[PDB]
């Protein structure tokens, strides 16, 4: 079983590291 | 067209020699054969990473391999491929020509920092794995195979947007191949030991891979040798018939599998508990053992869970490549002159 981080729910970013 | 102004420094424990236009050098880690420092260019005004090879010209078998880099990076135009803004060497001549330096646009990260760090939602899958499969398609009209996607390979920045790196370029037959262990996780059943029988779909088993880590933020097999590797995948697809067992098993690993019971397939969707039922199909498209039945980049893209994102009127393929070099046998000084001559004939940009 490999549940996902953010479960489904019937403008995008991403973090840097640093 | 006269030779830009160069000044010198010392980074990464060379003196890199690079046109003013390039302030503000970072080292931001290793790149394939080389370093890479992050810089502003004045001259377009983006920021840039500036990639110095190591010895590029070191042997024949490096020698071509910086030319077959050169060749790549030229012929990529494409929004999720890494292209090139330039390419410079401070050489006057070939007879001084030593090094090569490639520069293109910054991207902040690459996809193990981002699952390493961060929870991916199911929309950030979406869109990721779009753009991989984009770029793909266009990289496989041009009749080259990527070989080696994983995490690492896939750079990103703060606006979710990626670009495919580092394809095309390493053969399985090169020595101290880096990078070995992270690779194994991701590969093609069928090419893990030999590559006598494989298609371009070698590639999308690798973004099958990818995409479950992306979801889950757990690499899906990350096996410790081929057995192990092997005994990995069947547990999720299912023990194959004897036909395909033996493409992709060595005769230890098939008898290491038929010392066990028989696995059945099993449903993803009672393995990535509360992914989106899209997601879980599309999964079970790239995720299958039968090289000649795993879906392409141009099938996966008119899949339903990029119909926020798929248009077949802008998902572009290649200009033709010429790979006739790849048959070539040459010394060092003969690659050399080529990757020179490449070099002085680049064309920028327009911007
Ligand atoms: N930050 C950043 N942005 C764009 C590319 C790279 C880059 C390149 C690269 C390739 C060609 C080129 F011409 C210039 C740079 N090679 C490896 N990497 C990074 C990707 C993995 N982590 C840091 C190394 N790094």
């Amino acid at each position: 079983v490999y549940p996902v981080s953010v479960p489904y729910s019937s403008t995008l970013s991403l973090v840097m590291p640093s | 067209q006269e030779r830009p102004t160069f000044y010198r420094q010392e980074l990464n424990k060379t003196i890199w020699e690079v046109p003013e236009r390039y302030q503000n050098l970072s080292p931001v880690g290793s790149g394939a054969y080389g370093s890479v420092c992050a810089a502003f260019d004045t001259k377009t005004g983006h920021r840039v990473a500036v990639k110095k090879l190591s010895r590029p010209f070191q042997s024949i078998i490096h020698a071509k391999r910086t030319y077959r880099e050169l060749r790549l990076l030229k012929h990529m135009k494409h929004e999720n491929v890494i292209g090139l803004l330039d390419v410079f060497t401070p050489a006057r001549s070939l007879e001084e020509f030593n090094d090569v330096y490639l520069v293109t646009h910054l991207m902040g990260a690459d996809l193990n920092n981002i699952v390493k760090c961060q929870k991916l939602t199911d929309d950030h899958v979406q869109f990721l794995i779009y753009q991989i499969l984009r770029g793909l398609k266009y990289i496989h009209s041009a009749d080259i195979i990527h070989r080696d996607l994983k995490p690492s390979n896939l750079a990103v920045n703060e606006d979710c947007e990626l670009k495919i790196l580092d394809f095309g370029l390493a053969r399985h037959t090169d020595d101290e191949m880096t990078g070995y262990v992270a690779t194994r996780w991701y590969r093609a059943p069928e090419i893990m030991l030999n590559w006598m029988h494989y298609n371009q779909t070698v590639d999308i088993w690798s973004v099958g891979c990818i995409m479950a880590e992306l979801l889950t933020g757990r690499t899906l097999f990350p096996g410790t040798d081929h057995i192990d590797q092997l005994k990995l995948i069947l547990r999720l697809v299912g023990t194959p018939g004897a036909e395909l067992l033996k493409k992709i098993s060595s005769e230890s690993a098939r008898n290491y599998i038929q010392s066990l019971a028989q696995m059945p397939k099993m449903n993803f969707a009672n393995v990535f508990i509360g992914a989106n039922p899209l997601a879980v199909d599309l999964l079970e498209k790239m995720l299958v053992l039968d090289s000649d039945k795993r879906i392409t980049a141009a099938q996966a893209l008119a899949h339903a869970y990029f119909a926020q994102y798929h248009d077949p009127d802008d998902e572009p393929v290649a200009d033709p490549y010429d790979q006739s070099f790849e048959s070539r046998d040459l010394l060092i000084d003969e690659w050399k002159s080529l990757t020179y001559d490449e070099v002085i004939s680049f064309v920028p940009p327009p911007l």
